C-alpha cells in the first residue's frame, strides 16, 4: 500500500505542478484541477478501505459530489469567456492589470 | 414646499416608537439588571 | 422607499404596462413643430407629457423649483451661446453638458413615472437624439475635437443602462423654412445662427439619429404637413406595432433593477460628474467651493427635504 | 492671497493607473470609469 | 438662568467643566487614601475630635 | 481656460470703522472682542496671576531651607560637630563588600 | 482561554460572573460608551444631511441608550474574563510554588550597584 | 436575480463560513471553504462586463487549487492519524501545505497577486463582502491549527505581506485596488500574531473588519473607483470627508485612533515572545502604508481638488443617505482607543 | 489636573455651539482663566512633587509648560483671527476646535506618568498640527511640508515604541515615578547601545538635531501663524521633555553614547546660526534660529549636569516664548507685505513706530542681553558645556557671535533703513497684533524678575 499511496500522491503533485503552469487553453487546466480530485478520490478511498474504516466511505463520495459541481462552476466561467473572447486561452484573461 | 415632496416630512410614527419604547425597555431592563445584580453579588458574597 | 421588499410583496412593474406604455420622442429640428406635436400627442394618447429639457429644469426638479441662479445651475447660456459662438471661456459646451445632464435627469423621471405609475412618456428631444448639437458644433468651430470626446465618453457611460425609447416621432421642416421660423419668433439670439449649422444639425439627424433608431425603436417620420395634425400623428402611433427593441426582454424581475436607478437620481447622473478634467468643465476648487457653499445656503437647501425649518418644515426634532 | 487649492495639473499625476509610472509602465492608462471593456 | 440663545447656556459650559473637573480631582483623592495618615515622615497620631488627617 | 475666481483683495477695514481693534468687521464685536481680551488677557491674568505666583509661600523649600541650615549651623558649630560631615550615610550603616 | 476546566462551551457570561461586582452604571467607560454613542448618532445626522444636534431627538436617544446598555453588558463579561484570569495565574503561581519562588532582594546597604561619575 | 437566486446564493456565502467555524471535522470544514467558493462566483460576475469574467476565473482557479491542496492535506493526515483531524503528532509538511493553502485562499503574501487583480473588475460591494467575509471562513481554520502550524514559515509569510502590500499601495491609485493592499498588509499582521495570541488575530481582523466595511460603503456613496473621484467628495457630499480621514489614518497605525490597538498589542505580544527583530522591521514598513493613506487625505480632505460644472447638477438631487450601520462602525472606528482594556 | 483638562475639554462644546459672530471671544476669554487655573500648579511649597493621581502628574519639568501651554491658545486663537476670518463659519469652528485640541493633549503628554501614555499622546499631536499646517497652510508646498513633519516624527516614533514596550518587559512598569526609584542600568552592550539610540531618536527629531531638522524649516514656512507658534513654543519642546524623562533610565550608556549628538549638535549649531545669516524668507530665518537655540538644549539634556538640565529647562520655556514673538510679528509684516521676503519692508519703524519696539526686545532676548531668562539659560548650558572640555566655549563662543549678528539684522534689515516707496500702503497696527506680542513679553518681564519658577528638576 505505501508504495501505491506514493504513486498517487506523485499523481497529485503531478497534477499539482500541471495546474500551476498554465499553457493557452484553460480547459486544459480545468481538466488537469480534475486529476487531482481524482488522485485525492482514489487515496481517499484505498486507505479508508485497508483501514477496514467503513464510517468513513461517506468521504470519499462527498469528495466527489462536490468536486463536481466545483468543476461545474469551472466550466460555466470557462463557456463564459470563449463567448467573451471566443478563443478560450488563458492568454486574453488580462484587462484586469 | 417642495415640487418633490420629502419622505419625511411628517414624522414615522412607527419609528418614533420602536426607538423611544425601544430604549425605555433596555433602561427598565438595565436598571433593574444592576440593582438585582448588586444583591446576587451581596448574598453570594458576605454582603 | 421602492425596494425588494416592496417588488417581494407585489409592486411588479410588469402589472402595469398599457398598450400605450411607450417612451415616446419627438427628436425634431430647432425652431419646429416638436412641442406642439407632443404636448397635443401627449394629450390624446394619455402620455404623461415633458418639457423640453432647461437649464433650470433640474432646479425646477429639485426643492422649492423656483428658477436657480444662473452660477448656481452651472453658468450656461443658451442666450449667450448664440451671440457668441467659440466663445473664450467655452459657455457653448458647458450649456451642452449641462444639456446632457439635464435630460439624463428628464429621461430618469420619465422612466420612475413610466415604471411606477405605468403613464407612458412623452419627453421631446432624447438623451439620443442630444449628439445632433454637438456634431454641429464640432463640425463647424463652436467645439473642439476633445470636447467632443468628453461628451461620448459621458454618453457611452450613462446612456446604454436607460432603455431605448419605444418609438422616435421626426418632425422635419427643411433647413430654410425653420430660419423664417427663427425669424417672427421673437427673440434676437435665436435670430442669426448659422443656416450651416442649422444645416449641420438636421443633416446630422438624417445620417446618423434615425437610422441609428430605426433598427433599433419605432421611428416616424413626419413632414411639416403631416405634422400640425396631432390626430394624424396620434393615429399612426396607436398604430405602430412595439416589437422590435430590447424592451421586449424587461421582466419584472428585470425592470425592479432599473427602477432603483431611476430612482436614484445621485445615481443617474454619476458618470455625468466623472474626473475628467477638460478645461471648460472644471469648477475649479475657490470658485466651486464658494458656489456650492453659496448653493447649499439657500433655504430648504441646507438640510435635506423634510428638515430645513426655514421653508416651513416641522416636525424635525423627532424625525 | 489664496491659499494655494490644487490647480488642473496638481490632479493630473494621480490619474493613470499607477501613480509612479515607469518605463513600460505608462503604457498602462487607466481603466474605462464604467468598469466596462470596448 | 440658562438664559437661552448662548446667553446662558453656553457661557456656564466651560466652567461647569472646571467644577466637575473639581469634583474629580477630590474623589481621586478618596480613592488614593491607603497611607491615609499611615506614611512615616507624618504619621502624628489622631487629634482629639478629628476624623482623619488629610480629607 | 478653467474657470476660477479672480484674486479677492484685501479691504481695508480701517476705511469704514476707523475705530478698528483687529478682532472682527462689524464695530460692536470688536469693541467687545478687546474689552474682554485685554481684560481677562491683563488685566485678571498677568496681574492677579502674577499676585498669586508672588504669594506661592517657600516655593521647592527654598525658603525653609535658608532656616533648616541655620540652626543646623547653630547646632553644629556650638556643639562643635564638623558643619558637614564628609560621609553622609553614615559608614556603620554600610556594609561594604567585605573581600575586595 | 479555552480548554479551562468547565468552560461554558458558547455562553456569553457564566454565572460564575455574579460573585464580581456589578459594574457602576456611571463607570466612566459606560459614560464613554454614551458619548461614543451620541456622537455616532450626532455624526449620522450630520452625513445624511439634517440639522446635526436639533433633529432626530428620539435617535440620539437611541443611539446613547443602545450603546450604554451594550457597554453595562458587555464591560460585565470583561470584567469577568479578567476576573477568570486572575483565579487562574494565582492559582497556578501556588500550585506550582518552587516554579515562583518569593526573592529576597539585599538592603540597598548590602548589594553594591556601581557608580558611573558623569563629571 | 430572481429574489429566489439571490436567497440561495447568499444562504450559500453565508452558509459557508458558518459550516466552517462550526464543524471539527476537518472534512466538513473544506466544504464550508468549498460552498463559499461556489457561492461567491455568481455575484462577482453581476455587471458581466469583460472585466468580470476575467476576475471570476482566475478567483476561481486560485481558490479552486487551493481547496485541492487543503483536502490533500485532511487526506494525508487520514493515513498518518485515522482521525479526520489535525492532531499533536502530525507530520510538519502535513501542516505546512495547508498553511500555504489557506494563504492561498487568504491571498496572505506569495499569493498576494490575484487578490489585487481580482478586486478591480468586481462591483464595490461584492469586493467589500470578498475581503471581509470570504476571509474568516480560511483564518477559522487556521486558528483552530494555532499550536500545530510552525512559526518561521508564516512570520515570513507575514513579514512579506506587509511589504509587498505596502509596495502595491504607493503605486496604485485605483481605489479599490488600494483597499486590497491594505488588507494583504492588515492579513499579514493577523498572521504574525496568530501562532502566538489567537484572540488578538481576531481583534486585528475585526477591526480591519470594523474600519474596511465603513471605508468602502464610503467608496460607493460616491460609487468612486479612482482617488480623483474620492477628491471631489468635498463637492458631491462634504461631511464624510472628515471621518473618511480619520478612518484611512486609523486603518495605518496613527496613536489616537483605535486603528493603533492592534498593531500596538501584536508589537506588545511579539516582543513578549522575543520577536523584536521581526516585530521591528513589520512595524517600520507598517509606517509606509500610512504614506499611501496620507495621499489620499491629501486628494480628498487637506486639498480640494477642482471638479466638473455637471457636479452643481448632482448636488441638485436629494443625496442617498449612508447606511445606519456606517456612522455606528465610523465612531467605532477612530474613537474607541480608550476602550482598549476591554477589547482585548 | 483634570481642571487644567476637563474645563478645556469643555472648550470644544463651546466653539461649537457659541455664535459665529461671538465664537471667537467666548474661546479667547475662556482660555485665559484656564491659564488662570493651570497658574494653581506652581504652588509647590515642598519638594515632594505632585502627584495628581495614578495617570496625571506635575513635577518642577513639566508645570512650567503647562502653564505656557495653557498660556499659548489663547495667543494662538488671537493671532489666527485674521486669517481664518476669511472662512466659512464652520472652518474657523474647526481650526479654534484644532487649536484647542492641541493644548488639550499637550498640556496632558507634558502632565503624563506613563511614558507611552506620552507616546500615544505625543505622536496624537502630529494630527492636529498637520491639519493646521496643510489644510490652512497659504504656499502650494504645504503638502510636502505635512510629509515632511509627518515622516521624520513617524519614522523616529516606532523605535520608541519598540523600546518603551521593551523597558516594561524588562522592568515591568512604565510608571515615571517608580522607573526612577528602580534599578535600571543598562549594561553597555551592543544591543543597549541601540536601545538607547531608540529611545533618544524619537525626542532628538522632534528637537530639530543638526542631522534631520530639515522637517522644522520647511513645516513653519508655509504653516499658518498658529501652527507655527505651537511648533516653536510647544511642539519642538515635547521632545526635550521626553529627553529629560527617559534618560533616568539608560543611565550608563549616554557617558559614552552621547559624543555622537553632541558634536552634531555644537557644530550644528554654528552652521544653523550662520545660514540664518543669508536667508531670505524672515519665517525662515526665525527658524534655523529655532535650530540652533534648541541645539544647545539637545547638548545640555545629555551633558546631564544639574546646571545644563535647569539651563535646558530656563531656555526652552523663555525661547519658546521669544520665538513665538518673532514668529507673530513676522506674520504681522507678511499679512501687509503679503510677501515672506526679508529684503522687501524697509523702514517700517518710520510707519510702524511701536511694533518695532516690540520688534527690538524679541531681538534683545533673541540674543543674549543679560536681564532676561535666556541669557540666564544660555549662561548655565555654556557652564557646564564648558564644564565637558573646555574647548567648547569656542564652538558654544561662535555661534554667541553670529547669534548677534542674525538677530539685529532681522532689526536692521526690516525694522530700519529708508521705508520702501510704495508697496501695497500699509494700514496701520491693530490692536490685537500689538497685544498679542504684549501677550508674548510681558509674562517674559514677569518671568525674569524670579527665574526660580522655570528653574527645572535638578
Ligand atoms: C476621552 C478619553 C475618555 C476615556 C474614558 O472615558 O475612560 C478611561 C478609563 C476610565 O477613566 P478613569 O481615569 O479610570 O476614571 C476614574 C476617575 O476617578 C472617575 O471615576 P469615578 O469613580 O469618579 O466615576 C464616577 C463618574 C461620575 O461622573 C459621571 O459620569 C456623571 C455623568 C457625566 C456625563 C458627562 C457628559 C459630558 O465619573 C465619570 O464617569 C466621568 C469621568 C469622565 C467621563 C468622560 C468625559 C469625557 O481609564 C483612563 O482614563 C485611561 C484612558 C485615558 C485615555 C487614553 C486614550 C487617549 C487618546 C484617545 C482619546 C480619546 C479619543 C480618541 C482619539 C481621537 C479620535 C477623534
Ligand atoms: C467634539 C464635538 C462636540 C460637539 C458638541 C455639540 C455640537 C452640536 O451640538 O452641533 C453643532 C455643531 C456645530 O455645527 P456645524 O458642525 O458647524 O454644522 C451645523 C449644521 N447644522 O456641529 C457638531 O456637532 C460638530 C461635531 C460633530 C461630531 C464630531 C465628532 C468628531
Ligand atoms: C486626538 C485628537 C485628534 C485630532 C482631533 C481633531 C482633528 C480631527 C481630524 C480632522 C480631519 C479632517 C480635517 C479637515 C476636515 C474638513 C471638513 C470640512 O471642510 O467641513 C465641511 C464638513 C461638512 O459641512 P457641514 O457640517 O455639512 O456644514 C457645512 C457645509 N459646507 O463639516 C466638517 O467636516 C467640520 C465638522 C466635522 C465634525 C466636527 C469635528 C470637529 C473636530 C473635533 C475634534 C475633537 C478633538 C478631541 C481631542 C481629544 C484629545 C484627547
Ligand atoms: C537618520 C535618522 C533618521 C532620519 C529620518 C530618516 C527617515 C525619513 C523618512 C521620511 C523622510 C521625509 C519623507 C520622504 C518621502 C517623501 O517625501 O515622499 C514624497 C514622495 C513623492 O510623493 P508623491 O507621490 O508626489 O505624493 C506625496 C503626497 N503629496 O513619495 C515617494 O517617493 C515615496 C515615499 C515613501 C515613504 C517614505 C517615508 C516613509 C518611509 C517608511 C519606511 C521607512 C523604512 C522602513
Ligand atoms: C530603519 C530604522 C531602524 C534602524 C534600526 C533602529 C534601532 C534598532 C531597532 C529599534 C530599536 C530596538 O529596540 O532595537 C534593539 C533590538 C534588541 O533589543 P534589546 O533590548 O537589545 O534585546 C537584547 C536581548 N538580549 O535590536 C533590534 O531590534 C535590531 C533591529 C534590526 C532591524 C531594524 C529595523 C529595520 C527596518 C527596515
Ligand atoms: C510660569 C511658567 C512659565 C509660564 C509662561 C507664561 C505664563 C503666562 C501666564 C502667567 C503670567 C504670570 C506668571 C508668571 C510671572 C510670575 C512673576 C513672578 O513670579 O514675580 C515674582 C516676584 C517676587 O520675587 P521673588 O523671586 O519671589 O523673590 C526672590 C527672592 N530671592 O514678584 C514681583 O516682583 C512682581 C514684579 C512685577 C514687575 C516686575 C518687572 C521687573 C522687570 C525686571 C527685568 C527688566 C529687564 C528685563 C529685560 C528682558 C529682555 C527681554
Ligand atoms: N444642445 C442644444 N444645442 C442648441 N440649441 C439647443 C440645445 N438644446 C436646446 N436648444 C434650444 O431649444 C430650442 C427649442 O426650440 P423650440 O421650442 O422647438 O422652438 P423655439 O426655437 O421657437 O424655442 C431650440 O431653438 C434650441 O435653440
Amino acid at each position: 500500500m505505501p508504495s501505491t499511496f506514493f504513486n498517487l500522491t506523485m499523481a497529485f503533485s503531478l497534477s499539482l505542478l500541471g495546474t500551476l503552469m498554465f499553457r493557452s487553453h484553460l480547459m486544459s487546466t480545468l481538466l488537469c484541477l480534475e486529476g487531482m480530485v481524482l488522485s485525492l478520490f482514489i487515496m481517499t478511498s484505498v486507505t479508508s478501505l485497508n483501514s477496514n474504516s467503513m464510517s468513513s466511505m461517506p468521504i470519499p463520495i462527498t469528495i466527489l459530489v462536490f468536486a463536481a459541481c466545483e468543476a461545474a462552476v469551472g466550466l460555466a466561467l470557462l463557456v463564459k469567456v470563449s463567448n467573451t473572447y471566443g478563443t478560450d486561452y488563458v492568454q486574453n484573461l488580462n484587462l484586469l492589470q | 414646499f417642495y415640487v418633490r415632496e420629502p419622505v419625511n416630512a411628517k414624522p414615522n410614527w412607527l419609528a418614533v416608537g420602536l426607538s423611544v419604547g425601544a430604549s425605555v425597555f433596555m433602561w427598565i431592563y438595565l436598571i433593574q439588571t444592576h440593582n438585582e445584580d448588586v444583591l446576587e453579588y451581596k448574598r453570594r458574597n458576605g454582603l | 422607499r421602492y425596494g425588494l421588499l416592496a417588488a417581494i410583496l407585489g409592486d411588479k412593474t410588469t402589472k402595469k404596462l398599457h398598450e400605450y406604455s411607450r417612451v415616446i420622442t419627438v427628436d425634431g429640428n430647432i425652431c419646429s413643430g416638436k412641442n406642439k406635436l407632443a404636448k397635443e400627442i401627449a394629450q390624446q394618447l394619455g402620455m404623461k407629457h415633458y418639457p423640453e429639457a432647461g437649464i433650470q429644469y433640474s432646479s425646477t426638479t429639485t426643492g422649492d423649483g423656483r428658477p436657480l441662479d444662473i452660477e448656481f445651475s452651472g453658468s450656461c447660456s443658451l442666450e449667450k451661446f448664440y451671440d457668441d459662438p467659440k466663445s473664450n471661456d467655452g459657455n457653448s459646451y458647458r450649456l451642452q453638458s449641462w444639456l446632457y445632464a439635464s435630460r439624463l435627469l428628464q429621461y430618469a423621471d420619465a422612466l420612475e413615472h413610466l415604471l411606477s405609475t405605468g403613464q407612458g412618456v412623452v419627453l421631446e428631444r432624447s438623451i439620443y437624439s442630444d449628439f445632433v448639437f454637438l456634431e454641429a458644433m464640432y463640425n463647424q468651430g463652436y467645439i473642439r475635437k476633445q470636447c467632443v470626446d468628453h461628451y461620448n465618453e459621458i454618453k457611452r457611460l450613462t446612456l446604454p443602462e436607460y432603455l431605448p425609447p419605444h418609438a422616435v416621432i421626426y418632425i422635419d421642416v427643411p433647413v430654410p423654412e425653420v430660419q423664417s421660423r427663427i425669424q417672427k419668433k421673437g427673440d434676437p439670439h435665436e435670430m442669426k445662427v448659422t443656416s450651416a449649422y442649422l444645416q449641420d444639425i438636421e443633416n446630422a439627424y438624417k445620417k446618423t439619429f434615425l437610422p441609428k433608431m430605426s433598427e433599433m425603436c419605432e421611428v416616424l417620420v413626419y413632414d411639416s404637413w403631416e405634422a400640425e395634425d396631432p390626430t394624424k400623428v396620434v393615429e399612426d402611433i396607436e398604430y405602430l406595432k412595439y416589437n422590435k427593441g430590447p424592451w421586449l426582454k424587461q421582466d419584472d424581475w428585470t425592470f425592479h433593477y432599473l427602477r432603483m436607478l431611476v430612482q436614484d437620481k445621485t445615481e443617474v447622473l454619476n458618470y455625468t460628474t466623472i474626473p475628467v478634467y477638460l478645461p471648460e468643465i472644471t469648477i475649479g476648487a475657490h470658485q466651486g467651493s464658494r458656489i456650492y457653499n453659496s448653493f447649499r445656503e439657500l433655504p430648504g437647501r441646507k438640510y435635506a427635504p423634510g428638515y430645513n425649518a426655514e421653508v416651513g418644515d416641522k416636525w424635525i426634532w423627532l424625525k | 492671497a489664496r491659499q494655494w487649492q490644487p490647480d488642473i495639473e496638481w490632479a493630473e499625476q494621480f490619474s493613470g493607473a499607477v501613480m509612479y509610472p515607469s518605463k513600460e509602465t505608462a503604457h498602462w492608462k487607466p481603466p474605462p470609469w464604467n468598469d466596462v471593456d470596448i | 438662568l440658562f438664559q437661552l440663545l448662548r446667553e446662558h447656556w453656553v457661557h456656564i459650559l466651560v466652567p461647569a467643566g472646571f467644577v466637575f473637573g473639581c469634583y474629580l480631582d477630590r474623589k481621586d483623592d478618596e480613592k488614593l487614601t491607603a497611607f491615609r495618615n499611615k506614611s512615616m515622615l507624618f504619621q502624628r497620631e489622631l487629634r482629639p475630635n478629628e476624623e482623619v488627617t488629610w480629607k | 481656460q478653467w474657470q476660477e475666481d479672480p484674486e479677492p483683495e484685501d479691504e481695508n477695514v480701517y476705511a469704514k470703522n476707523p475705530d478698528f481693534h483687529g478682532y472682527d468687521s462689524d464695530p460692536v464685536v470688536d469693541v467687545w472682542n478687546m474689552r474682554a481680551v485685554f481684560f481677562f488677557g491683563f488685566s485678571i491674568v498677568l496681574v492677579f496671576g502674577t499676585t498669586f505666583v508672588a504669594y506661592v509661600p517657600d516655593y521647592r523649600m527654598q525658603e525653609w531651607a535658608r532656616r533648616e541650615a541655620e540652626r543646623l549651623v547653630k547646632y553644629r558649630e556650638v556643639n562643635g560637630l564638623p558643619i558637614m560631615e564628609s560621609n553622609y550615610f553614615d559608614p556603620s550603616k554600610i556594609q561594604l563588600p567585605e573581600d575586595d | 482561554m479555552n480548554g479551562r476546566p468547565g468552560h461554558e462551551p458558547l455562553k456569553f457570561l457564566p454565572d460564575e460572573a455574579r460573585s464580581l461586582p456589578p459594574p457602576k452604571l456611571n463607570d466612566p467607560r459606560l459614560v464613554y460608551m454614551g458619548l461614543l454613542g451620541y456622537c455616532t448618532g450626532l455624526m449620522d445626522n450630520m452625513l445624511r444631511m439634517r440639522p446635526v444636534m436639533r433633529a432626530g431627538l428620539h435617535r440620539q436617544l437611541l443611539f446613547v441608550t443602545s450603546f450604554v446598555f451594550a457597554g453595562y453588558f458587555y464591560l460585565k463579561r470583561q470584567n469577568y474574563l479578567y476576573a477568570v484570569k486572575d483565579h487562574d495565574m494565582f492559582g497556578y503561581i501556588k500550585l506550582h510554588p518552587e516554579d515562583f519562588p518569593e526573592k529576597e532582594k539585599k538592603t540597598y546597604a548590602e548589594i553594591l550597584e556601581p557608580f558611573h561619575p558623569v563629571r | 436575480m430572481n429574489p429566489i437566486t439571490l436567497a440561495i446564493i447568499y444562504f450559500t456565502i453565508f452558509l459557508g463560513p458558518v459550516i466552517t467555524m462550526s464543524s471539527t471535522n476537518l472534512m466538513l470544514m473544506w466544504v464550508g471553504l468549498e460552498f463559499s467558493l461556489l457561492a461567491i462566483i455568481p455575484m462577482l460576475i453581476n455587471k458581466k462586463n469583460p472585466r468580470s469574467t476575467e476576475a471570476a476565473t482566475k478567483y476561481f482557479v486560485t481558490q479552486a487549487t487551493a481547496s485541492m491542496i487543503i483536502l490533500l492535506a485532511i487526506v494525508l493526515n487520514y493515513k498518518q492519524l485515522g482521525t479526520w483531524m489535525f492532531q499533536q503528532q502530525t507530520n510538519g509538511l502535513i501542516l505546512n501545505m495547508t498553511l500555504m493553502a489557506l494563504s492561498m485562499k487568504l491571498g496572505l503574501a506569495p499569493f498576494h497577486f490575484w487578490l489585487p487583480e481580482v478586486t478591480q473588475g468586481i462591483p464595490l460591494h461584492m469586493g467589500l463582502i470578498l475581503l471581509t467575509w470570504q476571509k474568516i471562513a480560511p483564518l477559522s481554520i487556521l486558528i483552530q491549527i494555532y499550536p500545530l502550524l510552525n512559526s518561521t514559515i508564516i512570520l515570513m509569510l507575514a513579514i512579506t505581506s506587509i511589504f509587498m502590500g505596502a509596495w502595491g499601495g504607493l503605486n496604485q491609485t485605483q481605489m479599490r485596488k488600494i483597499m486590497a493592499y491594505s488588507s494583504i498588509a492588515h492579513m499579514g499582521w493577523m498572521l504574525a500574531i496568530l501562532p502566538y495570541n489567537p484572540s488578538l488575530t481576531l481583534l486585528n481582523l475585526m477591526i480591519y473588519i470594523i474600519l474596511t466595511a465603513p471605508m468602502f460603503m464610503a467608496l460607493m456613496l460616491n460609487n468612486s473607483m479612482t482617488i480623483n473621484s474620492i477628491s471631489l467628495l468635498w463637492n458631491k457630499t462634504p461631511a464624510m470627508l472628515t471621518m473618511i480621514s480619520l478612518m484611512l489614518l486609523s486603518l495605518g497605525g496613527l496613536p489616537p485612533l483605535t486603528g493603533f490597538l492592534p498593531k500596538w498589542i501584536i508589537i506588545t505580544e511579539l516582543m513578549k515572545n522575543n520577536c523584536l527583530i521581526m516585530a521591528t522591521l513589520m512595524a517600520m514598513m507598517a509606517l509606509l502604508n500610512l504614506f499611501f493613506y496620507t495621499r489620499l487625505i491629501y486628494s480628498t480632505s487637506l486639498t480640494m481638488f477642482p471638479t466638473n460644472n455637471n457636479s452643481k447638477m448632482m448636488t441638485h438631487q436629494t443625496k442617498t443617505k449612508p447606511n445606519l450601520m456606517f456612522s455606528t462602525l465610523a465612531i467605532m472606528s477612530t474613537m474607541t482607543l480608550p476602550l482598549a482594556p476591554q477589547l482585548i | 489636573m483634570l481642571k487644567i483638562i476637563l474645563p478645556s475639554l469643555m472648550l470644544l462644546p463651546l466653539t461649537w455651539l457659541s455664535s459665529p459672530k461671538k465664537t471667537w471671544t467666548n474661546v479667547t476669554s475662556y482660555s485665559f482663566l484656564i491659564s488662570l487655573t493651570s497658574l494653581t500648579l506652581l504652588w509647590q511649597t515642598d519638594e515632594n512633587y505632585k502627584n495628581f493621581s495614578n495617570m496625571f502628574s506635575s513635577d518642577p519639568l513639566s508645570t512650567p509648560l503647562i502653564i505656557l501651554t495653557a498660556w499659548l491658545l489663547p495667543l494662538m486663537l488671537m493671532a489666527s483671527q485674521n486669517h481664518l476670518k476669511k472662512d466659512n463659519n464652520v472652518l474657523q469652528k474647526l481650526y479654534i476646535s484644532m487649536l484647542i485640541s492641541l493644548q488639550i493633549l499637550l498640556i496632558m503628554t507634558f502632565s503624563a506618568t506613563e511614558l507611552i501614555m506620552f507616546y500615544i499622546l505625543f505622536e496624537a499631536t502630529l494630527i492636529p498640527t498637520l491639519i493646521i499646517i496643510t489644510r490652512w497652510g497659504n504656499q502650494t508646498e504645504r503638502l510636502n511640508a505635512g510629509i515632511y513633519f509627518l515622516f521624520y516624527t513617524l519614522i523616529g516614533s516606532i523605535p520608541l515604541l519598540i523600546a518603551l514596550i521593551l523597558i516594561q518587559n524588562h522592568v515591568g512598569t512604565l510608571n515615571l515615578m517608580i522607573l526612577s526609584f528602580t534599578t535600571h542600568t543598562l549594561d553597555a552592550s551592543w544591543s543597549n547601545n541601540l536601545l538607547w539610540l531608540a529611545c533618544m531618536m524619537a525626542f532628538l527629531i522632534k528637537m530639530p538635531l543638526y542631522g534631520v531638522h530639515l522637517w522644522l524649516p520647511k513645516a513653519h514656512v508655509e504653516a499658518p501663524i498658529a501652527g507655527s507658534m505651537i511648533l516653536a513654543a510647544i511642539l519642538l519642546k515635547l521632545g526635550s521633555y521626553g529627553m529629560i524623562r527617559i534618560s533616568i533610565i539608560l543611565d550608563p550608556l549616554t557617558k559614552y553614547m552621547a559624543y555622537p549628538f553632541i558634536l552634531l549638535s555644537l557644530w550644528g549649531m554654528i552652521m544653523t546660526s550662520s545660514i540664518c545669516l543669508r536667508q531670505t524668507d524672515l519665517k525662515s530665518l526665525i527658524a534655523y534660529s529655532s535650530v540652533s537655540h534648541m541645539a544647545l538644549v539637545i547638548a545640555s539634556i545629555m551633558i546631564q549636569t544639574p546646571w545644563s538640565f535647569m539651563g535646558a529647562t530656563m531656555l526652552m520655556i523663555a525661547h519658546g516664548l521669544t520665538s513665538s514673538l518673532l514668529f507673530c510679528l513676522a506674520n504681522s509684516n507678511y499679512e501687509r507685505i503679503h510677501s515672506r521676503t526679508m529684503i522687501m519692508a524697509r523702514g517700517l519703524q518710520m510707519v510702524f513706530p511701536l511694533m518695532a519696539t516690540w520688534w527690538l526686545m524679541a531681538s534683545l532676548a533673541n540674543l543674549a542681553l543679560p536681564p532676561s531668562i535666556n541669557l540666564m539659560g544660555e549662561l548655565f548650558i555654556t557652564m557646564s558645556l564648558f564644564s565637558w572640555s573646555n574647548f567648547t566655549i569656542i564652538l558654544m563662543g561662535i555661534n554667541i557671535i553670529i547669534t548677534g549678528m542674525y538677530s539685529m539684522y532681522m532689526i536692521i534689515t526690516t525694522q530700519r533703513g529708508k521705508l520702501t516707496n510704495h508697496m501695497i500702503n500699509l494700514q496701520p497696527s491693530h490692536t490685537r497684533e500689538l497685544t498679542l506680542m504684549a501677550l508674548h513679553m510681558i509674562p517674559l518681564i514677569l518671568l525674569t524678575t524670579s527665574p526660580k519658577l522655570i528653574t527645572g528638576l535638578t
